[PDB]
């Protein structure tokens, strides 16, 4: 007998109550990052290790640019919610 | 696999 | 940049 | 042991909902750049081994049905499931082209008691969407 | 610059909107599990590996018992929320 | 490097709030078994290298103030910060003997812009409390 | 058991 809510993983692009950024010419921050890490370690790293490197890349390599002083130089941090019960690897 | 520090 |  | 059993003939199904254009009544703007995201995501998840399909500008009903039907398929030979949502959004909710729907309802279709074939298997959801209007000004 | 909401990790005993279980004689399920895993691996495993094993132990090892049919044989699954940007080890 | 730097004079502080008794007006009951939890937790975290401090039956005001002052202390020589909350709770909030307070406001004290000394350092919060009244019936 |  296992919890009906078990084994779910939500990888949100941002934390609760916050905005999520997207550069119109390159795509959203969260996805650019997610893909870089995945095409590079999607098959050799555990999911949480991957999503953690994604949080870091988003938080470090991005900063909003806008002619609107209010939305100028803002930052972002993704949010991973895991109800997983084992380690996850996309291989073998 | 094996998590390696 | 835009917001979602 | 401590890892999910990936020894299945199929890695799993992957749904990507790519919402770019919204009904004028919603007041939401065109999400330019979301196409690069969806194409990039497509290649990545395909490389992992997922059988991915992309749906564009879905209505709240479409999204709901899309996931309900997916949860009703037979995942006996799949290792897991994955869904990616790209759209406008607010706290706990996500936009369709016609309005908003609870993320909760999109996902509860895969609860262990509502999708026996994905029981004890990982259900993954990647959500690119706003969750409010707070700004993170940062610090050095 | 770095995100103000970055580097936080919230290990919740249960998922949003649900009850959390506690045995008057042995303590809450989440706490029992957390300690049990930390004693064995608190110094050789990464924070997410630990919490994931905690999810698994709470999910499989516990089932509620109550004289009130409405509250017996119920299950639980913890919820980990990570904004961490690196892997965390308590040793070294 | 892909790991948090743990080369600090000390591992850090671990604050434990063990709320067992609540004012009658809250409708909350005695949380029997919470002392065992606090005991086991404290022995466990001290063993990890944390400077553990245990507070008991705290008002909402006490919890806020207690965590605010902790965020104003100097953490320069610590690798991280840890806080454990043992009490009654409802979605997004936790109970003091006083009543209810937002978990977001408690943890906000340690944001990178309000606690420079813990910047780039992990901030852990373990929470044993309810988050609603839904029951998980299970399956299999 | 009881609920928190």
């Amino acid at each position: 007998k296992i919890p009906v809510e078990a084994d779910f993983l939500f990888a949100y692009s941002t934390v609760p109550g916050y905005y999520s950024w997207r550069s119109p010419g390159r795509g959203s921050w969260f996805v650019q990052a997610l893909c870089s890490i995945l095409e590079e370690h999607g098959k050799d790293l555990e999911i949480m290790q991957i999503l953690t490197r994604v949080n870091d890349r988003v938080a470090r390599h991005f900063e909003s640019q806008s002619d609107d002083p209010h939305f100028h130089e803002k930052k972002q941090i993704p949010c991973v919610v895991s109800m997983l019960t084992k380690e996850l690897y996309f291989s073998q | 696999q094996g998590h390696g520090e | 940049d835009m917001q979602x | 042991t401590y890892q999910y059993n990936m020894n299945f003939e199929k890695l799993g199904k992957c749904i990507i909902i790519n919402n770019k254009n919204f009904d004028k009544v919603t007041g939401m703007g065109v999400r330019n750049g979301t196409d690069k995201d969806a194409e990039a995501l497509f290649k990545c998840f395909r490389s992992l081994g997922f059988d991915v399909i992309v749906y564009n500008d879905c209505s709240c009903a479409k999204m709901q049905d899309l996931l309900k039907k997916a949860s009703e398929e037979d995942h006996t030979n799949a290792a897991c499931f994955a869904c990616i949502l790209l759209s406008h959004g607010e706290e706990n909710v996500i936009y369709g082209k016609d309005g908003v729907t609870p993320i909760k309802d999109l996902t509860a279709h895969f609860r262990g008691d509502r999708c026996k074939t994905l029981l004890e298997k990982p259900k993954l959801f990647f959500i690119q969407a706003c969750r409010g209007t707070e700004l993170d000004d940062g610090i050095q």
